[PDB]
């Protein structure tokens, strides 16, 4: 306790009562003519010691400052997830003990877990002698964390319950299972430190604290500086104390990075540090000015953020941090490097996926990070060639039982934000609708989670390029016959991509027959055209309904006839029934008083334009401020706040 | 059993872990099966689509199509936590309000 | 199976859990990994010095006369080379030498001179001494003492305790080795293994114990595998001689020439019957439960959520008032306790002392809040409150209160952490360092930890405050007059110039290691981190319900945090502590009300409830009272409740 340490990289003197040593070796480092006042050996001892605090970035003193850079490099494998780099350095045969604890680290890494438990044995057999038991010291925590994290993945997942595979593929089988148990019957963590050497004691003391159950107390008890809502400060020393942190555990190759406790640490500092940055800039907008400082957050983020948010953030979080602390507004940094590790995720998923050599352990951790990554670049703009090749990897080679057809709609939506679509992946969208088309061919149908299905991919395509016909659906669509039922549904639903012969084939099998015949083809969207046979219907269906005098039908008809699709004044003497179906009809003649705005919450953005820009205006417009001057409903709030003012 | 349900305002619908046994005019019976809502506001399509959240009917875990969804007969409603009948509880929480579709089993949101 | 031997297990799981057993390991071990033996080695001896052996002549006395009489006959070479040539081989490790590693002894002592107790240690590092040089240069504080002098530094025969000159001068050769086996005897809790009764080295032990008094020092377990039960007699003689038997083939029943299987029994059942805990009777619970918990009988009251650290994450103690079985194998003794609270008839199943204690257990719990089980609650409802005055702050009252009189130790307490609060601190510290000096005779030390704790804390903000007013005294101040004395802040820093909070703890005796295991969490911040991150949590899901616009009519979730707050400040302000009046405190007591003030905001408008789902989900209400204005006041500055204003 003689200094404190500020992270910027200064040292002050707190509770040091002797002679100033820490000044006189940086008066030293300082000046050139004190050399040569040591005998030769003294030399060497301050060159080193030189070495070690440039290398851990401890510069001069708090009166000595000259500006801090404060750049941060992470030189460790593990963190980039260079996996080939890693999985090509395990095979070559090792030289000294660290180099068996780095290959034992990166073997936990990727999930061989029982190859890194044999090679942290065979460390600490090895490693009892010499004066460096902190590696015998670092391989028995190692150890103690592998058991307990392979305890924990045996019985959260091994039993329990799991609809991705009927068996669990034999996570590690009864023979390495059941000794792990023998060995560590009676396993105590608490006296590990206590029964070490005293001079082990004496000098890495500062090592106590890797025994311990929780060692994250300290700051995240200090993250509550980053809620204060008075007007160096504290988000950019929570930032370098979070650095740090992580150089720490990932550069000694310490697997407790691995646990929930990390995870939850470094989610609660993100998500604050945004609040916090977001809650200055916007009171800094609201106080003083609209654009005087640039429109553009203080918080420039760059390659290490981007690397945790992606790593750390389940897609839930992602989500919540979305919503309430919107990214749009702040810019990113590095892309290069960023290109380059969605590039390699995106390599390491389809090798993955082409290799068959799935490794649940490594697995489950893997597609997490790959999910959030993907989900996250949304932010980034990237090349052609990285474009296609992460489009082409989330398109073929994902996982079917994590994404379904919905979610990589959404992700491929995302994606394409900032972006737009050249030639190069609509062709790879192609090769996946006709590749679906394929697979249709049978007791076959897509299952989705959101309701969304290929159709829509094709309604992107149409929205971005609408000059464009696919010769191999076409092809197939050709020669297709009527004795399949499901594969002709799935080339309705993507009836605007066909050539005008495909089009006359699948044509002829339209065939309008009744009033719900022709419900159906218009969910879908088959008969884009009102032939005057089906105005008939219409009006034929209105009798009946009328004569005749549950569910509602006559709204879609209603909606219809006010979108000027029928061009014909029939359906004005179809009054009395409902509410709506006169709104739509007759405007002048509506009575307001049956009107009630929760209909305004199922209108899409199309009608509400349409609604918007027609004069009906001021009566909505009062109904609606009346609800929302009763009940702070949101819906109502952002429907005044887009369309109608 | 009614602290499970959720009143969500975006949609103005309810959430609730519930099982319908619904009945399909024309003597048409169907075994149980849940509702599930989705809501889309930013939408591709045009001219002809009039709404914007989709609605889906589950059957035993597979998906049915639709053609012809007039089974306004309710439905034997059962909770499926530990078989309760809460057949009354949609009975007469449907008609006090105007969504075609007062229960569904989950939403998802795509804002 | 048998009383005593039911006592004498749970006396050396005792002493291994508290960590002070030792292993005293014999010579029929070593011979279970097919060692050779001392007999091979005399038939050899005598082969080679007459030439033919005779199986007869053949006693206690001649095991120890032979190699002797070679030594002197033959030399020094001839024995050296015998040795070599019958113990240069190496043999595999026994299952015994892990069943009885993996018991986790404190030291091991060892009567054998090989290596196969030594390759056993697994993963573990044990210093070994040998020689009487290697006492003084030990490198750790764990010993493997082997007694007589194993082979490390060679082969010859004057590394060894064999022939009958080095057992005759082995008191007079090796005085500090024998000197750390019988102080190490004389501390720990020793069980020897592997020994035949009629032994030399217990016999020995027997003969130095005798010399001993009575009940000055503790009775030496002793484990036997003989195939034939021991006689009444012999065990009577042998127990009155100051040594507890416990027999092997008593209990299992095996074949003559078998010997691996009562090991493995013994030892099975001595690493099994540690996690086990022997409660049968409604006696035997209550009476565990009431060791486990009288030590807390001296604060006031115990928070809920550090319950479970207690029990050794044996029962998650939900913050409601409901406890839940997390990772108790064995009995059930919280149902069991709970099904004799909820029938009074059984509640004469105990004896008056076991009654009187159930009383207090009963006392004690529904003080702190535990009702029954998740499965047994119905309907529970808990309201709060606090009985310090110090929290009211009705400061006349406390004034009165410390112009009077002192009677105990407690009111002393009291008195001083009243008188902190009141601003005079150099006479907090002055009355703080004098319980710290009167507190010398004591039975629990609590009160003597907690001063300590307060001491520390009251200097720090002396000294922090003395170090901040000198920086806004230029302007708000414009008098500039520090309200210290040099002469006290002098006398402050040389008392705590040494003072060293981290290793508070671990300096305390071991009897309050093991109970007041909670309080340790009073020493760092680590008492705050339990409670911050699950906030911080469910912050992240009340405003992704808020923006969702979801109204829940169910239980409010906000709930547990009310909860937990009241919880941490009662625990805080009963016990009269100091750390009441850090930042950290007041900043989670400003987040945690800011969060229910806002949820309770955002609920108290509703759409569909009041014409759509009248008819229930009526429950929603959010009561302001007393406590939740104090706290208001107490832990918020002007502009954190402008912005409450406005938002």
């Amino acid at each position: 306790y003689d200094y404190h340490f500020e992270v910027n990289g200064t040292v002050v003197r707190h509770k040091n009562k002797g002679f100033g040593y820490m000044e006189r070796f940086f008066e030293l480092k300082e000046s050139c003519d004190e050399r040569s006042k040591l005998s030769k050996k003294q030399y060497e001892r301050f060159n080193a010691l030189f070495n070690f605090f440039e290398k851990n970035g401890v510069i001069c003193m708090a009166k000595d400052a000259g500006t801090l850079n404060t750049s941060i490099e992470i030189n460790s494998l593990a963190y980039h997830g260079k996996y080939d780099v890693m999985k090509k350095f395990i095979e070559e045969q090792s030289v000294s003990i660290e180099d068996d604890y780095k290959k034992a680290f990166f073997l936990a890494c990727l999930g061989r877990w029982e190859e890194s438990y044999d090679l942290y044995s065979n460390i600490i057999l090895n490693s009892i002698d010499e004066s460096n038991g902190c590696v015998y010291y670092l391989s028995q925590i190692n150890r103690y964390r592998i058991y307990q994290s392979i305890t924990q993945a045996v019985t959260q997942f091994n039993g329990l319950g799991l609809l991705t595979f009927g068996r669990h593929y034999k996570p590690f089988t009864d023979e390495f299972l059941a000794r792990i148990e023998r060995e560590m019957t009676n396993f105590n963590i608490d006296d590990l430190f206590n029964g070490m050497p005293f001079e082990f004691q004496k000098k890495y003391k500062i090592l106590e604290f890797l025994s311990d159950n929780q060692f994250l107390y300290d700051d995240t008890v200090k993250l509550f500086e980053l809620t204060n809502k008075v007007r160096m400060s504290s988000d950019i020393v929570v930032l370098l104390r979070l650095y740090d942190n992580l150089r720490f555990l990932y550069e000694n190759c310490l697997w407790s990075v691995s646990f929930h406790e990390f995870h939850q640490y470094i989610r609660n500092s993100m998500s604050l540090l945004i609040e916090k940055a977001e809650y200055e800039r916007t009171r800094d907008i609201d106080e003083l000015g609209f654009s005087f400082f640039g429109k553009k957050s203080g918080f420039f983020m760059e390659y290490y953020d981007f690397v945790n948010i992606s790593r750390h953030f389940k897609i839930d979080d992602i989500k919540n941090l979305e919503r309430s602390c919107s990214i749009d507004k702040i810019r990113f940094g590095e892309q290069e490097k960023i290109e380059e590790y969605l590039v390699g995720i995106a390599e390491e998923i389809t090798k993955q996926f082409s290799a068959n050599g799935m490794n649940v352990v490594f697995y489950t951790q893997f597609i997490s990070e790959a999910k959030a990554a993907l989900y996250f670049a949304k932010y980034v703009k990237l090349s052609e060639e990285g474009l296609g090749k992460i489009v082409k990897a989330l398109l073929f080679y994902f996982p079917e039982r994590d994404l379904d057809i919905g979610k990589r709609y959404v992700w491929l939506e995302r994606l394409t934000k900032c972006n737009e679509l050249p030639k190069s992946i609509i062709s790879i969208i192609d090769d996946f609708l006709v590749l679906q088309a394929e697979k249709h061919i049978q007791n076959y149908s897509e299952v989705s989670s959101n309701g969304l299905y290929s159709r829509d991919y094709g309604a992107l395509i149409k929205h971005f390029e609408k000059n464009f016909i696919s010769k191999r659906l076409s092809e197939i669509t050709l020669c297709l016959t009527q004795d399949k039922q499901k594969q002709i549904d799935f080339l309705f639903k993507l009836l605007p991509l066909l050539s005008t012969n495909a089009k006359s084939h699948l044509l002829s099998f339209k065939s309008v027959e009744n009033i719900n015949d022709l419900m159906n083809g218009i969910r879908i969207g088959l008969i884009d055209e009102f032939t005057p046979e089906h105005e008939e219907l219409i009006i034929e269906y209105l009798e009946t309904r009328k004569v005749n005098y549950s569910n509602d039908y006559m709204s879609t008809f209603g909606i219809w006839y006010f979108l000027e699709e029928i061009n014909n004044s029939k359906m004005e003497e179809f009054i009395g029934m409902d509410d709506q179906y006169d709104f739509f009809v007759d405007p002048e003649n509506f009575d307001y008083k049956k009107f009630i705005p929760s209909w305004l919450k199922n209108y899409n953005d199309k009608l509400l334009g349409k609604i918007a820009g027609n004069k009906m205006k001021h009566h909505v417009i009062e109904v609606l401020k009346e609800r929302v001057k009763n009940s702070n409903d949101k819906r109502y709030l952002e429907i005044l706040m887009n369309y109608f003012i | 059993a009614t602290h499970d349900l959720v009143y969500h305002s975006k949609i103005n619908t309810f959430v609730w872990d519930v099982e319908f046994d619904i009945v399909l005019s024309d003597s048409k019976e169907l075994n149980k099966c849940y509702f599930v809502k989705c809501f889309n506001p930013y939408r591709i399509n045009g001219k002809c689509d009039f709404a914007v959240s989709s609605i889906d009917i589950f059957s035993e875990g597979k998906r049915l199509l639709i053609e012809n969804e007039f089974n306004f007969k309710i439905t034997k409603a059962v909770h499926v936590a530990t078989s309760k009948d809460v057949t009354e509880i949609v009975l007469h929480l449907s008609e006090r309000i105007s969504s075609p579709f007062p229960i569904v089993k989950e939403v998802v949101y795509l804002d | 199976l048998d009383n005593n031997v039911v006592e004498c297990i749970k006396e050396i799981t005792e002493s291994s859990r508290n960590g002070k057993l030792v292993f005293f390991v014999g010579a029929g071990v070593s011979t279970l990994s097919d060692y050779p033996q001392w007999w091979r080695l005399v038939d050899k001896y005598h082969e080679e010095l007459y030439g033919s052996p005779k199986k007869g002549n053949y006693s206690s006395d001649e095991y120890l006369r032979i190699p002797q009489i070679f030594y002197n006959v033959k030399g020094e070479m001839a024995f050296d080379g015998i040795l070599k040539d019958f113990f240069q081989v190496d043999k595999p490790t026994n299952p015994i030498h892990d069943k009885i590693l993996a018991m986790n002894p404190a030291h091991v002592i060892t009567t054998n001179y090989d290596n196969l107790i030594d390759t056993a240690c697994r993963g573990k590092y044990f210093s070994v001494i040998s020689a009487e040089e290697d006492v003084a240069n030990a490198t750790s504080s764990r010993y493997l003492l082997k007694v007589h002098g194993d082979f490390r530094k060679g082969f010859k025969g004057e590394n060894v305790v064999l022939k009958e000159d080095d057992y005759l001068n082995y008191d007079q050769n090796y005085p500090l080795i024998s000197n750390l086996m019988k102080t190490i005897i004389a501390t720990h809790t020793i069980v020897f293994i592997g020994y035949g009764l009629g032994d030399y080295n217990i016999n020995m032990l027997l003969n130095w114990v005798r010399k001993l008094q009575k009940d000055s020092f503790h009775k030496p377990f002793f484990i036997r595998t003989d195939p034939s039960p021991i006689e009444n007699e012999t065990l009577i003689y042998y127990e009155n001689k100051g040594l507890r038997i416990i027999d092997a083939a008593s209990l299992i029943d095996s074949n003559e020439y078998d010997y691996l299987e009562r090991y493995s029994a013994v030892m099975d059942l001595l690493i099994e019957s540690q996690e086990n805990k022997f409660i049968t009777k409604d006696d035997e619970v209550i009476d565990y439960i009431y060791g486990k918990i009288s030590p807390l009988f001296a604060l006031q009251y115990i928070r809920k959520i550090d319950l479970k650290h207690v029990f050794e994450y044996d029962y998650h103690f939900e913050v409601n008032g409901t406890v839940v079985r997390h990772k108790n194998k064995g009995f059930g003794y919280m149902e069991r306790f709970f099904e004799l609270k909820e029938s009074c008839d059984e509640r004469s199943k105990l004896s008056k002392k076991q009654y009187e204690r159930f009383n207090a257990l009963f006392n004690f719990f529904e003080k702190n809040g535990v009702i029954c089980m998740a499965k047994d609650a119905g309907t529970l409802n808990t309201s709060i409150e606090i009985n310090s005055l110090a929290y009211h702050g009705k400061y006349d009252v406390m004034k009165k209160f410390i112009e009077e009189q002192s009677v105990s130790i407690e009111d002393d307490y009291k008195k001083a952490f009243f008188l902190a609060c009141l601003g005079r601190w150099e006479e907090s510290y002055d009355l703080y360092s004098n319980i710290i000096l009167n507190s010398i005779d004591e039975s629990n030390g609590c009160v003597y930890y907690l001063s300590q704790i307060n001491r520390y804390r009251i200097y720090q903000s002396i000294t922090q405050a003395v170090t901040q007013f000198n920086g806004l005294g230029l302007l708000t101040f414009g008098r500039h007059y520090k309200p210290f004395t040099d002469e006290f802040l002098a006398r402050i820093e040389r008392e705590m110039t040494n003072f060293n909070i981290d290793d508070l703890f671990n300096g305390m005796p071991f009897e309050f290691q093991k109970k007041y295991k909670i309080l340790e969490f009073l020493s760092d911040n680590q008492f705050l981190y339990d409670d911050t991150v699950k906030l911080f949590e469910l912050t992240n899901k009340v405003r992704s319900e808020m923006s969702e616009g979801s109204y829940s009519f169910g239980m409010s979730s906000d709930i547990v945090v009310l909860l937990r707050l009241y919880d941490n400040l009662r625990f805080l302000y009963e016990n009269c502590l100091w750390s009441v009046s850090f930042h950290e405190f007041h900043q989670y007591i400003r987040n945690s009300m800011s969060l229910l003030i806002e949820k309770a905001e955002y609920e108290r408008t509703r759409d569909i409830d009041e014409l759509g789902f009248s008819f229930f989900g009526k429950k929603s209400g959010f009561f302001m009272e007393y406590y939740d204005f104090v706290n208001i006041s107490r832990h918020f500055k002007i502009d954190d409740i402008k912005n409450l204003e406005r938002s």
